[PDB]
């Protein structure tokens, strides 16, 4: 008769606590924003990843870690566990603010495929919205490949011989023009990749980074301020 | 020699379930039919249901 | 020899072949026009759990079809009252991707799992009166798509490596393994009588599985496809599973093939979440559409839609007497239908 | 007759706005999606303001028609001006700060989340209500009127005559603030949409072969800048227009469902919920 | 049933030609973007060639770009590829690989592992 009301009560007041648990920890996960980091397995994803650790720790399945830039919370997701197949764990990554893409340069066959995975990548449903960000690592490596000599790029990309530099910063890296002729002919072969669809919710952020970096931290930090000024502008509907 | 023998063990359970007990798709039909005509009234999203077995609504 | 072996297949799959051109002489639609139809089935939003802050991948119900829990991407378990729309427990996760929850027939225990590859076991009724989690079952490569429970003490595990797994909780350790699959098997239901227990793969390919024997005894592929979820048809001799082909279909253990699909013209996007209504016959599909559809699962003709999400819907779970549908969705919302 | 050319205009202007408010607090009340915003809660009191000065406008209209007086227009005049200008004084330090809201979203994207606690933003909230009653207290201390706003009445035109102190302490202490704080948002927020439009279309170009606050904003102000500015200059020397104070200051108050009549033609956030649920009721 | 079935190959003198066959059954074939795997003994299995719904986007790997042309018949239900000047790296088993999905660009088809929606397989060396 009256243990139903005393029911009612008591479950109210555990219902109210479950709630305040919850409002504080909606704030605990809107403080913080999520990076699916994807690539190559020769790409040096994990040496960036031992980078932004130093400046937790992944244990199975996940290699997550966590870096703070300006107490900005970000933490991001080395999906590294599971298998070769990755159509359906990746659906798993649309609350991401950005897709981080790591590539090895220099192996170029290794470079088609990673073509194909960005290709993958934007045309997918449910990344359609996700914008990546875009990394080039080995860029000495790749300096002293077609530096050298004897490892032709117009072998394994046919149209690098008609290419030229559009406009760049060449002299401060400047050892070699075919070097800045190379990687600008790497970086806009995924451009175009980039640039061929989207209703402007994504974008491709390119960088490069070589083996010894530390402030490709910052550059995720400048990136993800412009994505979400974008999206936070498209919610606010100007076109 | 195991992935052989596995192979070998795979086919034979294959043959073993090449003949297995074979009913018409018509008596499937109409045992799903029947299912579905035997609990018909006791469906209650399927029937309008009166509010008064939900009737705390 | 190698040439014996092949034509030994040749006839194998020859007579399947045959077994199936034969055995079709009837269709559902074609053979009864006695069939009564379902008509239109309005389905409003009795009531919307709004706890969940990331978008949710699997619910299921209890036992008194008053219980149910959900598992969401934020990290949370929440055990949902369907009638006070009263959070009983909220169970922060140690890994946030989790793609599957489970409640246990009895109730006492409530399991999560996903892409850290563990299927982690949360005991419920304590004489402490904390949820705890029970043992960390850690047997599985890659991610962990589909669990279910047995009983108290057994718990069948799917994951994206082709392995579906039996268990045992006290233990620690694998009891069973079926490796029949080609690729990452999804979803998972079991069998009213608890004696089997399907699987459908990326493969198009749902393969029954036996609990007690430990291999496949019948495999059925009719899809086009990989495959995202399955049900049993409730008499537990047949069963519909969707897929990403953007159409379902229904096979029956008996008949062991193809016996209706349920497709349209318009529908351009696979089924998320799939379940049956008690009777059976009701046929609930949740779609990529942003909406879920309700099927009849006879005539095949859909037959009510459940507009109130604005994202996929990737959960739709039955009541055991019938008395609700819940469906979450991408959006962080659940919401009950009758 | 009862002013038969202005009766019309009144009615279609109560009925106008009490039926924007409640189909919009029902978008707002039935929608779970829409609820999880700062701006929700903004535009969400915003229709509970319009809503209370469309039902208080009704009195109006019920004077001019069937005639009723509880008290003989001495102290229901500057009552109905009390309501009328604290609401529309709420709904103008609304859009304050909404404005203020998605300059810190765009401004500063990174801890939008961790500056808008909803702690803060119901404290704006009350801020707000607060706030805009307690400019008008001097109405109440019988030193000046608050606005034109309310002179329907015979009485109040030829009774009441306002003090350019004042009038100047109302504006520079809450109209100007809310006409500032909405100009510096929008210039600052356009200048980023503008640059952002530019690298767009930049890397768009070597790869080859409106806004629902500025519009609702924009609107708002247009219909309010008449009444400011005549109302400032008819308290300036005491100068007397009839026809641009009435016509100006309902045109001030049609700026309460105008509000609701943006959602209801763009901003498909609103339009969608707005179909479900007459799609859910109607059946 | 997903069915793939593939023919033509044999040894051919470098710079000969050739055509490449896929039967392909149990799916609306018009509907799929369909690729082209090779795998050079010794090395990983790589995609060479994808044609779109309609067929009009085409893309190639960058070291056959030049030499080979590759169609599809949806009504017969098979895709192609033409070789001309073959190189002596060419040596390969080929797959025509489909999607996992229909209605989409997005293509996931250079796995490892025993993906479903690729062919058995046919021989080409030179």
């Amino acid at each position: 008769t009256e243990d139903q009301r005393n029911e009612e009560k008591a479950q109210r007041e555990a219902n109210k606590k479950i709630e305040k648990q919850l409002q504080k920890d909606k704030q605990v996960y809107r403080a913080t924003h999520r990076l699916l980091l994807l690539g190559a397995d020769n790409s040096g994803k994990s040496t960036i990843v031992k980078q932004m650790r130093i400046l937790s720790g992944g244990t199975s399945g996940i290699f997550e870690t966590k870096f703070q830039v300006d107490k900005v919370n970000f933490h991001m997701f080395d999906v590294g566990g599971q298998r070769d197949e990755r159509r359906k764990w990746i659906q798993c990554f649309n609350d991401v603010t950005a897709i981080i893409f790591v590539v090895d340069s220099s192996d170029y066959n290794r470079l088609q495929e990673a073509l194909n995975l960005f290709k993958s990548i934007w045309n997918n449903r449910w990344l359609r919205t996700i914008s990546v960000i875009l990394f080039l690592n080995k860029q000495d490596l790749l300096a002293e490949k077609v530096l050298a000599g004897k490892s032709k790029i117009e072998d394994y990309f046919p149209e690098f011989a008609r290419y030229t530099t559009p406009e760049d910063a060449t002299p401060e890296p400047g050892e070699d023009p075919r070097v800045t002729r190379a990687k600008y002919f790497i970086r806009d072969e995924f451009l175009r990749i980039s640039t061929a669809s989207g209703d402007g919710r994504h974008y491709c952020y390119p960088h490069f980074t070589c083996a010894v970096d530390t402030e490709n931290a910052r550059r995720i930090f400048n990136d993800c301020r412009d994505i979400i000024q974008r999206m936070h502008l498209r919610q606010y509907e100007l076109l | 020699t195991a992935s052989i023998a596995q192979a070998r063990k795979l086919v034979e359970q294959l043959k073993m379930e090449a003949n297995i007990d074979r009913i018409k798709v018509s008596k499937a039909a109409a045992d799903l039919m029947a299912y579905c005509e035997a609990h018909a009234k006791e469906d209650p999203l399927l029937t309008p249901v009166p509010a008064s077995e939900n009737p705390f609504r | 020899e190698l040439d014996q072996l092949r034509q030994e297949a040749e006839q194998l799959k020859n007579q399947i072949r045959d077994a199936r051109k034969a055995c079709a002489d009837a269709t559902l639609s074609q053979i009864t026009n006695n069939i009564d139809p379902v008509g239109r089935i309005q389905m409003r939003t009795r009531r919307t759990l709004r706890g969940h802050l990331a978008k949710i991948y699997a619910m299921h119900w209890g036992t008194d079809s008053r219980l149910l829990v959900s598992a969401s991407q934020d990290g949370k378990l929440i055990i949902w009252d369907s009638y006070t729309t009263n959070k009983v427990h909220a169970i922060p996760l140690r890994s946030s991707w989790v793609m599957t929850c489970a409640y246990a027939p009895s109730g006492n225990y409530v399991a999560c799992g996903g892409l850290d590859n563990i299927c982690s076991i949360y005991n419920l009724k304590t004489r402490e009166g904390n949820v705890r989690v029970s043992r960390e079952l850690a047997g599985h490569t890659g991610y962990l798509s589909c669990c279910r429970f047995l009983d108290d003490n057994q718990i069948v595990t799917s994951s994206g490596d082709t392995t579906c797994a039996l268990w045992d909780i006290e233990t620690g350790q694998q009891t069973t393994t079926f490796t029949g699959h080609t690729g990452d098997v999804m979803s998972l239901s079991l069998a009213p009588d608890t004696r089997l227990f399907v699987s459908g793969a990326c493969d198009a390919s749902a393969k029954l599985w036996d609990v007690r024997e430990g291999m496949c005894r019948q495999t059925f592929t009719g899809h086009e496809s990989d495959i995202n979820a399955i049900c049993f048809f409730p008499n537990g001799n047949a069963f519909a599973t969707g897929s990403d082909d953007a159409t379902c279909r229904l096979f029956d253990l008996r008949a062991d093939q193809e016996l209706m699909t349920y497709s349209h013209d318009n529908i351009i996007c696979g089924i998320t979440s799939v379940s049956f209504s008690k009777s059976g016959r009701l046929l609930l599909a949740g779609y990529d559409d942003f909406n879920c559809n309700v099927w009849d699962a006879l005539k095949a003709d859909r037959a009510g839609v459940l507009a109130g999400h604005d994202n996929r819907v990737s959960c739709l779970g039955v009541t055991d007497d019938g008395m609700a549908v819940a469906t979450g969705s991408w959006d962080s919302f659940l919401k009950i239908w009758n | 007759n009862f002013c038969l050319l202005e009766v019309l205009i009144i009615v279609f202007l109560t009925v106008l706005i009490i039926s924007g408010n409640i189909i919009v607090i029902f978008v707002f009340h039935c929608a779970p999606l829409l609820n999880h915003h700062t701006t929700s809660y903004f535009i969400q009191t915003m229709a509970y303001a319009d809503l209370f000065v469309g039902v208080s406008c009704v009195v109006p209209s019920l004077s001019l028609l069937h005639h009723p007086l509880p008290v003989e227009e001495s102290l229901t005049c500057q009552i109905f001006g009390f309501v009328v200008s604290v609401l529309k004084s709420v709904s103008m330090a609304s859009l304050a700060c909404i404005s203020i809201d998605r300059y810190i979203a765009i401004t500063k994207p990174l801890t939008y989340n961790t500056l808008v606690t909803p702690w803060r933003l119901r404290l704006c909230i009350f801020l707000i209500w607060l706030y805009s009653t307690l400019v008008f207290l001097p109405s109440f201390f019988h030193w000046g009127k608050p606005g034109y706003h309310g002179d329907v009445f015979q009485w109040c035109a030829e009774s009441w005559h306002t003090d350019s102190y004042f009038t100047l302490f109302i504006v520079m202490m809450l109209y100007a603030p809310a006409a500032l704080i909405v100009c510096f948002t929008y210039f600052n927020i356009f200048r980023i949409c503008q640059q952002h439009t530019k690298d767009i279309s930049e890397r768009q170009a070597r790869f080859s072969s409106a806004m629902v606050l500025f519009r609702i904003t924009s609107v708002f102000y247009i219909l309010w800048l008449p009444y400011i500015i005549y109302f400032l200059l008819e308290s300036s020397t005491g100068h007397s227009n009839r026809f641009a104070s009435f016509l100006t200051t309902w045109l001030a108050i049609s700026n309460s469902f105008c509000n609701c009549v943006i959602y209801s033609l763009s901003n498909s956030v609103f339009q969608r919920g707005l179909k479900r649920l007459s799609g859910a009721m109607c059946t | 049933q997903v069915q793939l079935q593939e023919s033509g190959g044999g040894l051919v003198q470098p710079g000969g030609s050739l055509r490449l066959s896929c039967a392909a059954s149990g799916f609306t074939f018009s509907n799929y973007k369909m690729n082209w795997v090779r795998q050079a003994p010794g090395k990983g299995l790589e995609w060479v060639s994808d044609i779109s719904q309609s067929g009009a986007s085409i893309s190639y790997t960058g070291s056959v770009k030049g030499r080979f042309t590759i169609s599809r018949d949806n009504a017969k239900n098979t895709l192609y590829l033409q070789m001309n000047s073959l190189k002596p790296e060419d040596t390969a088993v080929y797959y025509c690989a489909r999607c996992p999905a229909p209605f989409t660009r997005d293509c996931f088809d250079v796995t490892s592992t025993t993906y479903a929606y690729r062919g058995q397989g046919t021989q080409v060396t030179v």
